[PDB]
């Protein structure tokens, strides 16, 4: 090797050498991610070096956690971090293509093929492919049952059954609450809260905020019950001078009047909520809660405390922006001009104790903008399991949302796609020909994977849906409880086009990018 | 900023300028007059392969070279 | 592990898909080794021992006995290749790749 | 042909210390067998006739207890199927309280009976939605099964009648004495609103008189000795304050600025008189009992010793908050004399000497207040821990009854009926679940059988005795452990009673737990780190 | 005892005579064999493995020489001067260290047959003044105003990368940002790309989706969310001084004594605040950007008069925004003015991608600055792809300081060599021989074309010299894909002659430093 | 037993269980008893122990006796522990109730 | 992604110390620059001179 002469101590794999690496570590991916597709799928056990337990099938969380080391094992790592970035499903599908496309374009490069031609025919069946996708999908109307037939089709491939059904409901009633007409859906908006006391189908959608702390003072009102929510981002504990003020007394006396006299910047603001709260609420029927993004000290709790005020401190800084669009007031940074149109309202607010670890709960709003899903389960696996799943289904609906058209799933669009690709094969010049027949192959390992992971056979089950759509027309997916092909559009299988247009762009461009290589280096030492 | 000792006395030489380590007059004030200004046909930030430098081009009352060197790389 | 590795501690096993993909693994390695030596534009290869003889062949089974290969399937077909040799005299090259491309295809 | 080389793919890809499990014999069986081997070595503690354990965790501190939760606690675990188990036998005795043995028993028979039907034939989804459906079917039944219910809880005799169950696994021996405290202890908690509260409760721990010489204390007993020279009061008007008892000083810096020699002469003589002023202003509201959270100055304790004020210091933030709910004081801010409303009294303060230890008790008369306190004796601190773990059963079982009243019969009755009834069930059932419901049904066998192998019967004769006894309609018969022979006998009349959240929640978190251990598939262990523990466990 | 007693210290070792130079010439000749295929429009990209984790996988030659470490000097010098070239012109930087190699090559030949280093070294200084003079000769012109023009020499300036699918939008992409950033003050012209031409990679989407801003784009969200997110028609007041109440710069402390001065202070740093922000308010802007932090108070003063504020953006960020929007960086908004509030801009939205927010300052009027925001399957790819925008804006750099271009796929290289040739029938003394030698060896770029375009060299090589000893034929080259010989007038490859002459020359130099260099010294320390 | 290849508790986990284990903490409980045997009675005899630091405690006292003896073994702590217990709530019969709780076992 | 495995096939069942050259350049040339090696070491004894 030439590079070896220069740094002796350099790793060096060239010419065939890098396409059977690379191709190697495609198929060994492959082989590991082929059971997580479908709902049929395997769960995989992470377990960490700490001992820390994850339970999950999803493709870029077990990519993640897998003890990898190599180089194309990172690349396509980055590649399904990117896919989830960007869209939060097909991972799995990811890399089962990038795999596929891989094997197939070596089936014809052993054979003395080189590889730009393949390459070609790749970029040819893309475009070709993108165009069938446009043609083949459904614009809709983005009413509530296709929204749920969309979060079932993500959630029951992430999770049980029940689960999926439970969380189908929390994920779409969410977003429709959080959704502005025209205008992009903000899922920051939707706090996941995790408790861990009770059953997985106890996971429910409040439509409130859930916040982990609680009131620092036992005296405070534990449930009030009409609140006005004062959502303020002023520090309410003692602060020093900036400018190393100190102290100087003569007599006990003066340090007493230093003592009292220091405390008067932080009493005249709390002094002005108190006659907020005196002005706005004369009665004892309605409450007063306080949310302070800054600490509060001891002395201001009491006073505060001492007007029945319920004060939490030390919230997180996106809910201000969340209470903000639930309770419907506004943040404040000072207390120089607050009048009682600044304050929100919520129907109910009460302190939920589990443990060491406090809750406050803030329901019965008017119309809440900003909600919550709030996770119970008996382990912590468990509730990793369940934040898995509901970002899979929120990605998968804002998706649906985002644009009107959606895609038949179960793979049948794979199907038509590379029947289409086939039909249009004689059509490219050259022998690209073999790239695109290449690309068709790899496009149908969706069907192919999930006959395996429902038990059938590949060959069977493939040709059967092949025929069914040849004869049809229609888009025949696989039934994975009986194999045989079927409608996916009928029973409500839907796919993200956005999802499919990722897939088939980066696998597409890594695929061609990796079969390009011919020298991997480490020559850096 | 931060121009070097002995460029700014090569350049306050050649210009004509005076080096002021303070402005303080000799009647206790702080003054600047026009007599310590330097003076250039030209000042202009030049580039040179992806770098930059200031070129002070053609000074009064007193003639100043300088000499930019090409090459290779800077082994060369 | 496995059972075998439960009872015998460091004991080596390759079971299911990993030992067929073992199998063929050894096989291409060996079939790649060997197309250079098929037909009369083949090449050369000069083969040197550790006491540094030199050795000019294109034989297969030549080639073969003189490569540095520990693995047990490339001991199989070494064999196979090497009756070949001893009953028929040719064939060995071919052998070798035939055996091969019917893992490949398979 | 010496060597057996990695499979090219995944197995060449993984890390040098990772390790991977795929397929039933690596993964499923090997994580059926640890959780087997979990279930018995917590066995053998079932029961009342179950057998003290000594765990010695990796400090050198002992265990000498009976309680699964604890002893999986102090267990190194390592296996992680093994840890989901443990995991969810920590969520029971969260949740409920009691029944972690059981958690841990009806997971190892259900995982066992699962490997069992997965040699036969069954696949793992089916026997899942077998186990599910009979689970649901189990959650069904189990409300049909219940005998009595609490019907009060502000008495006495019947209360400790029903906390007797709960604590005669444990201190099988004397668990008579033991409900009698408890009840006591619990129903001076509890007052008219239906809210209980578990922390109301409090255990003191004295040495040296054996634990038949325990008492409960309607107030708070703190192991500490009195600041001052008073060390006995008769009539407490304790003020409570949770800043130092000593003159405030300035938060951002304090500097004595003095420019004659007449502020020299007279700061301190000045201070000093503020600080008699101040405490003398406590005292004249007829506070006789101070006690602070802070540290105690000098002069402020000469001053209330001349106007004789006890003096506590309680270090422990939770402590004076707990003293605050018991007197019913309010913990000032400042070291102002409190009004009428914050201050707290309390009927008897004193010092007093318990075995060696010196400790101060806030002592109140009426059979009421809002904490109390059971001081235990014993002549051993594993003794007394023991004990304090009974008594934290015996509340737990109390609070779960402020829940719910429903009672279901104890020793084996439950599960022997809800085994009778699910097989029952699965014998209508077509299809291959069958199978799979009457495994969840025989799984309920392992708790009477271990009550028998602990008592030391034979089980089988107990389980076909108690089967037909069952069958003849008797739902109510259960295992008598006081026999020398293998014999049964009506549990409702011995008063052998066992909650109905607990049986309900610990057979949802068994199969739940099982049936998420049967979920996995494929194991893949990273390299076992040296790193000093997690940073979130700190 | 006895230590051995030395005139140099240990472990100084010293070669010298034919073996240093023998050893010179392999390490640059290695050196170009290492890139050698990755030259041209059939080039295979290569992984480079960083010893931080990371991975390179490139087709430029500057980035995989400067990715792999080497220990025999001739080796480093050779890395300098693929930098250097990189540098100076932006491309070519395969091309020179094959040229640089072949040149050695072709020298070693020399120095065996008993010929001093010097008389090469003259040779090849004429050399490369005739080649300049040729390659000036050759040159045709180019009006910038023409864009489909500008359009093709990008395009053939990017064939050769991985953008090449993409290839049109990728030269749309460069022409754009280019001319953006074309700016004139003091009458000095400036084309800046490396500071007011800002490649921003964010993965995910198409690279389809790709383009470049009338106006900036950062990673940066409103301090308060109630601060709005897209205003119309924004007037924009930039800042690099923190809107807070920091300490002084002399040690100064204050001596409280009186009860109410401890409150009195607290409240002349709140007013202070107030008094600052009011400041900035009297001028009406719309948004506010800075450079150090915003106090809350702050915050809550500003969003009193409507205005949006992004807390803490980079130096280089500030300044391209300034250039963007017309704006001018102060310090003191007390000496704020109207020239240096920024209106220009015309929108500001901070919208969400993927799960980070971003702010746009778009739909500029006459923007000096611009970002390239880049979408892509993950990092290396977006990596890759701007590298070969760094390559098209460097070209189109080089084209417009310098109007004039020369065929390529080796037809300048052939052009060149065959007038070389012919002037070297006139030359007597021993000179000639080197320079002949030097003159063919520059024949290396269409002999490697050929090899990675997988045609015969020998009989497409010797075509295409029989072609170029005609007259008129000074545009034939080869083509990348096919292995044929076509007039470059047709194909339509033509490279800035800047390029060609950067290439050149220092191939030629690095040859001349190379051959000087004897007796090599090493092991002694600093 | 069998290897595991993973097994359940931490390594080198000791576990004794059943009646040899419950013999053993018998004999142990035995041993103690015997280290204070011969201080018990008017003829009773003076232990010396000596640290680490070289510091030397001699005492007739049962609890004292037992608390300078390092006792390590979990059943044998429980004997020290009452004679603690003893001395606290009564202060006499250290060595009284180590004895009878040792005959009692025994 | 800091290792670079060896290929599948021949690279991985060569022996330790073994050694193996294919191609042009890592064969032909390198047994030229030998031959040439071994042609300037005797070189210089050659002729009467
Ligand atoms: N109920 C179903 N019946 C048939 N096919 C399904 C069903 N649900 C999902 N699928 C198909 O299986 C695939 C599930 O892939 P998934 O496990 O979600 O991978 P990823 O998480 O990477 O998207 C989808 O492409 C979908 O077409
Ligand atoms: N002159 C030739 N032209 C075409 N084919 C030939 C010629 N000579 C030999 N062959 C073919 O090439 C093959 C040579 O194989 P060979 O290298 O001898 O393998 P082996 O040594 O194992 O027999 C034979 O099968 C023969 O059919
Ligand atoms: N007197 C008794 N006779 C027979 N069985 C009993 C008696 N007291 C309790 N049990 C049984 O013992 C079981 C309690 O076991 P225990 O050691 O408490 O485990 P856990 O703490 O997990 O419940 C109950 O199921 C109950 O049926
Ligand atoms: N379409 C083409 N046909 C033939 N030669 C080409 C073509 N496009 C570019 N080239 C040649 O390829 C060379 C550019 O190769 P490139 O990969 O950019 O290396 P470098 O970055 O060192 O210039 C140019 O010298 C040009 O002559
Ligand atoms: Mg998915
Ligand atoms: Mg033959
Ligand atoms: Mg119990
Ligand atoms: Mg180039
Ligand atoms: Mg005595």
């Amino acid at each position: 090797a030439a590079v070896k002469t220069l740094n002796p101590k350099a790793e060096v794999a060239r010419a065939q050498a890098a396409l059977a690496v690379n191709i190697s570590a495609a198929r060994g991916l492959q082989d590991v991610l082929r059971t997580n597709l479908g709902p049929k799928g395997t769960m995989k056990m992470l377990v960490s070096g700490a001992g820390d337990i994850k339970l999950t099938k999803d493709g870029n969380v077990l990519l993640h956690e897998m003890q990898i080391q190599h180089p194309t094992a990172s690349l396509i790592a980055k590649v399904a971090t990117a896919q989830d970035d960007i869209t939060g499903d097909g991972t799995t599908s990811n890399v089962l293509i990038i795999g596929e496309l891989l094997k197939q374009a070596d089936l014809y490069i052993s054979e003395g093929l080189h590889p730009r031609i393949i390459t070609e025919g790749f970029e040819a069946a893309k475009e070709k492919a993108l165009q069938f996708l446009e043609e083949v999908k459904v614009s809709r109307e983005m009413d509530r049952e296709t929204l749920i037939d969309v979060a079932r089709t993500s959630l029951r491939t992430k999770v049980h059954a029940e689960l999926a059904d439970v969380l189908t409901e929390a994920v779409v009633d969410s977003i429709l609450a959080i959704k502005k007409q025209d205008e992009p859906i903000d899922l920051f908006m939707i706090e996941i809260m995790e408790m861990k006391h009770k059953s997985e189908t106890d996971t429910s959608l409040i439509r409130g905020l859930v916040l982990d702390h609680g009131a620092r003072h036992p005296d405070m009102k534990k449930r009030v019950e009409d609140a006005y929510i004062l959502t303020c981002n002023v520090s309410l504990e003692y602060e020093k001078t900036e400018v190393n003020s100190g102290f100087f007394y003569k007599s006990a006396e003066e340090r007493e009047k230093l003592v009292k006299a220091e405390r008067k910047f932080i009493e005249d603001r709390v002094k002005k909520i108190i006659e907020l709260k005196r002005k706005v609420c004369g009665d004892s029927d309605k409450g007063f809660v306080v949310i302070n993004q800054k600490g509060i000290d001891p002395f201001s709790l009491d006073a505060l405390s001492k007007e029945g005020i319920v004060a939490l401190r030390r919230a997180k800084r996106r809910n201000m922006e969340r209470l903000t669009l639930a309770c419907g007031g506004v943040a404040l940074n000072s207390f120089d001009d607050l009048s009682p149109d600044c304050l929100g309202h919520a129907g109910l607010v009460y302190e939920y104790t589990l443990g060491e670890e406090k809750f406050t709960f803030i329901e019965k709003c008017n119309n809440p903008r900003s909600v919550t899903l709030l996770i119970k389960g008996p382990n912590k696996h468990t509730l990793t399991q369940i934040k898995d799943a509901v970002r899979d289904g929120l990605r998968a609906v804002k998706n649906a949302i985002d644009d009107g058209c959606v895609v038949p799933g179960a793979g049948a669009v794979e199907v038509a796609m590379a029947e289409a690709l086939i039909k249009h094969k004689p059509s490219v010049k050259g022998r690209a020909q073999l790239g695109v027949q290449a690309f068709a192959d790899a496009l149908l390992i969706i069907p192919k994977v999930l006959a395996q992971n429902s038990g059938f056979d590949l060959q069977e089950t493939l040709v059967k849906i092949q025929a069914e759509h040849s004869e049809s027309g229609q888009l025949v997916g696989v039934d994975l409880n009986t194999g045989e092909p079927m409608v996916a559009a009928e029973v409500g299988v839907w796919d993200n086009y956005c999802v499919k247009k990722q897939l088939l762009h980066s696998c597409t461009v890594i695929a061609t990018n990796i079969l390009l290589v011919d020298e991997i280096m480490r020559a850096g030492m | 900023r931060r121009v070097l000792k002995r460029d700014l006395k090569r350049i306050a030489k050649a210009s004509g300028a005076t080096i002021l380590s303070t402005l303080a007059n000799l009647e206790g004030e702080e003054t600047f007059e026009a007599a310590m200004l330097g003076q250039a046909e030209e000042v202009v930030q030049e580039r040179i392969c992806d770098d930059e430098l200031i070129l002070i081009k053609n000074t009064k009352a007193r003639t100043s070279a300088s000499i930019i060197l090409r090459g290779a790389n800077d082994f060369m | 592990m496995a059972a075998v590795k439960t009872l015998n501690p460091k004991a080596e096993v390759a079971r299911a898909q990993a030992a067929l993909a073992v199998n063929i693994s050894a096989a291409r390695g060996l079939q790649d080794v060997l197309r250079t030596n098929l037909g009369p534009k083949g090449t050369m290869k000069m083969l040197v021992s550790g006491a540094g003889d030199i050795k000019l062949t294109k034989d297969g089974n030549v080639l073969l006995h003189e490569m540095q290969i520990q693995h047990p399937t490339a001991s199989l077909i070494a064999k196979v290749a090497t009756a070949q040799d001893d009953i028929t005299g040719d064939g060995t090259t071919s052998n070798v790749l035939i055996i091969g491309e019917l893992l490949k295809q398979a | 042909a010496l060597h057996v080389p990695k499979a090219p793919g995944f197995a060449q890809m993984l890390k040098e210390g990772a390790k991977h499990f795929s397929g039933l014999e690596e993964a499923v069986y090997r994580n059926i067998q640890a959780c087997k081997e979990l279930a018995q070595t917590t066995r053998t503690a079932y029961g009342p006739n179950g057998m003290n354990k000594m765990v010695i965790n990796h400090l050198e501190k002992l265990f000498v207890t009976n309680d699964a939760a604890t002893i999986l606690r102090e267990l190194e675990v390592q296996h992680p199927a093994a840890k989901m188990i443990v995991m969810a036998s920590h969520m029971q005795e969260q949740e409920v309280g009691d029944g972690t043995n059981f958690v841990l028993v009806f997971a190892g028979a259900l995982l066992e009976l699962a490997e069992e039907l997965l040699r036969i034939g069954l696949s793992v989804s089916e026997v899942i939605e077998g186990y599910e459906i009979a689970c649901r079917k189990a959650h069904e039944i189990l409300p049909n099964l219940v005998c009595c219910s609490a019907k009060n809880l502000r008495d006495i005799d019947e209360v400790s009648s029903l906390l007797r169950t709960s604590i005669m696994s444990k201190q099988y021996g004397n668990e008579v004495f033991l409900a009698k405290l408890i009840a006591q202890a619990c129903v001076s908690i509890f007052p008219d609103s239906g809210h209980f509260n578990v922390d109301n409760i409090r255990v003191c721990k004295i040495l040296g008189s054996g634990i038949s010489s325990s008492s409960v204390l309607h107030g708070m007993v703190f192991k500490k000795e009195t600041e001052g020279d008073v060390t006995s009061v008769k009539d407490a008007k304790i003020a409570v304050y949770s800043c130092p008892f000593d003159g405030m000083i300035t938060e951002t810096k304090g500097t004595v600025l003095i420019k004659t020699a007449e502020e020299l002469m007279n700061f301190s003589k000045g201070e000093e008189n503020l600080m008699d002023a101040q405490v003398k202003a406590i005292a004249d509201t007829g506070a006789n009992v101070v006690v602070t959270g802070g540290k105690v100055a000098d002069m402020a304790l000469h001053y209330a010793n001349k106007y004789n004020i006890m003096l506590v210091r309680l270090n422990s933030k939770w402590d004076l908050r707990r003293l605050c709910k018991t007197v019913g004081a309010t913990a000032l801010p400042r070291l102002t004399p409190p009004v009428l409303e914050e201050m707290g009294h309390c009927d008897s303060v004193y010092l007093s000497e318990v075995g060696d230890t010196q400790v101060v008790v806030f002592k109140h008369e009426k059979e009421d207040g809002a904490i109390s306190t059971i001081v235990l004796r014993g002549s051993t601190d594993n003794l007394m821990d023991d004990i304090e773990r009974a008594v934290d059963d015996g509340v737990n079982t109390f609070k779960v009854l402020t829940r719910d009243k429903r009672l279901v019969p104890g020793g084996g009755a439950t599960e022997i009926e809800l085994a009778k009834q699910i097989t029952s069930y699965g014998e209508t059932c077509p299809g291959l679940e069958q199978y799979a419901i009457k495994k969840f049904a025989e799984a309920f066998e392992a708790i009477p059988r271990a009550l028998a192998e602990n008592s030391g019967v034979k089980a089988n004769e107990v389980i076909s005795k108690l089967y037909a006894v069952h069958q003849e309609g008797n739902k109510n018969v259960g295992l008598d452990i006081e026999a020398e022979v293998p014999a049964v006998k009506d549990m409702l009349e011995a008063g052998i009673l066992d909650t109905y959240l607990g049986k309900y929640w610990a057979i949802k978190l068994a199969t739940n737990a099982a049936v998420t251990v049967l979920r996995v598939d494929q194991i893949i262990m990273a390299k076992p780190a040296g790193g000093p523990k997690p940073p979130s466990g700190k | 005892g006895h230590r051995p007693v030395l005139v140099l210290s240990q472990n100084t070792k010293r070669e010298s005579g034919r073996k240093v130079q023998s050893g010179n010439i392999n390490a640059a000749k290695t050196i170009a064999d290492i890139i050698r295929t990755c030259l041209g429009p059939k080039s295979m990209m290569k992984m480079l493995l960083d010893p931080m984790g990371g991975i390179v996988m490139t087709n430029d030659g500057n980035a995989i020489l400067r990715e792999i470490q080497v220990q025999h000097p001739a080796a480093k010098s050779m890395i300098e001067i693929s930098r250097t070239q990189d540098e100076e012109v932006g491309d070519g930087t395969t091309s020179v260290i094959i040229l640089a190699g072949e040149m050695l090559s072709v020298a070693e030949h020399f120095l065996e047959q008993q010929m001093h280093p010097t008389v090469v070294i003259s040779a090849y200084r004429k050399a490369l003044d005739d080649m300049i003079s040729t390659l000036k000769k050759i040159s045709i012109p180019v009006d910038i105003s023409d864009s489909d023009m500008m359009l093709n020499i990008i395009n053939s300036s990017i064939t050769t990368k991985a953008i090449s699918r993409w290839s049109s939008l990728a030269c749309n992409i460069a022409l754009d940002a280019v001319k953006m950033v074309q700016f004139e003050e003091n009458g000095r012209k400036e084309i800046d790309i490396k500071k007011y031409a800002r490649v921003e990679k964010i993965p995910g989407g198409i690279i389809e989706d790709s383009c470049v801003l009338r106006g900036v784009m950062i990673n940066k969200d409103v301090t308060h969310p109630r601060m709005r997110r897209y205003i119309k028609n924004p007037r924009i007041v930039l800042l690099d001084s923190s809107l807070e109440y920091k300490k002084g710069e002399s040690q100064t402390d204050i001596e409280i004594t009186r009860e109410e001065d401890f409150t009195r202070i607290l409240q002349m740093e709140e007013e202070y605040i107030q008094q600052l922000c009011e400041d900035i308010i009297q001028l009406k802007p719309d948004v506010v950007i800075t450079e150090k932090g915003i106090s809350d108070l702050a915050q809550h003063y500003l969003m009193r008069a409507n205005i949006t504020a992004i807390r803490r953006v980079r130096k280089t960020d500030n300044n391209r925004i300034a250039r963007a929007c017309g704006a001018r960086i102060v310090s003191r908004p007390e000496e704020l003015r109207e020239d240096d509030v920024g209106t220009g801009a015309g929108l500001l939205e901070i919208k969400k991608i993927g799960d980070e927010y971003f702010t746009f300052i778009t739909d500029c009027k006459d923007p000096k600055a611009c970002t390239i925001l880049l979408r892509g399957a993950s990092k290396e790819i977006l990596s890759e792809v701007e590298r070969n925008l760094q390559d098209a804006m460097q070209v189109c750099r080089n084209v417009l300081l310098d109007p004039q271009l020369v065929p390529g796929g080796g037809a300048s290289e052939m052009a060149v060599a065959h007038a070389l040739t012919e002037k070297s029938k006139a030359m007597t003394g021993v000179e000639q021989w080197p320079y002949r030698a030097v003159a063919q060896a520059l024949e290396v770029i269409p002999r490697t074309l050929i090899q990675n375009c997988g045609a015969s060299t020998i009989r497409l090589l010797t075509s295409l010299r029989a072609k170029h000893t005609q007259e008129n034929c000074e545009t034939w080259g080869v083509n990348g894909e096919t292995g044929t010989l076509v007039d470059m007038k047709e194909l339509g490859i033509w490279e800035p002659l800047a390029v060609k002459l950067q290439t050149y020359k220092t191939a030629v130099e690095t040859a001349v430093l190379l051959l000087r260099i004897d007796d090599i010294v090493s092991g002694h320390k600093k | 037993m069998m290897p595991t290849p993973v097994i359940l508790l931490k390594e080198g986990t000791d576990s004794s269980q059943g009646i040899p284990q419950l013999v053993s903490n018998i004999s142990a409980c035995q041993v103690i008893a015997e280290a204070v045997r011969t201080t018990l009675g008017p003829r009773g005899m003076d232990k010396l122990i000596v640290d680490g630091r070289g510091k030397a405690t001699i005492s007739n006292d049962g609890a004292t006796i037992l608390k300078l003896l390092d006792v390590v073994h979990p059943a044998a702590k429980t004997l020290v522990d009452i004679a603690k217990s003893q001395d606290a709530e009564v202060g006499d019969g250290t060595t009284s109730v180590t004895l009878l709780a040792a005959e009692f076992l025994k």
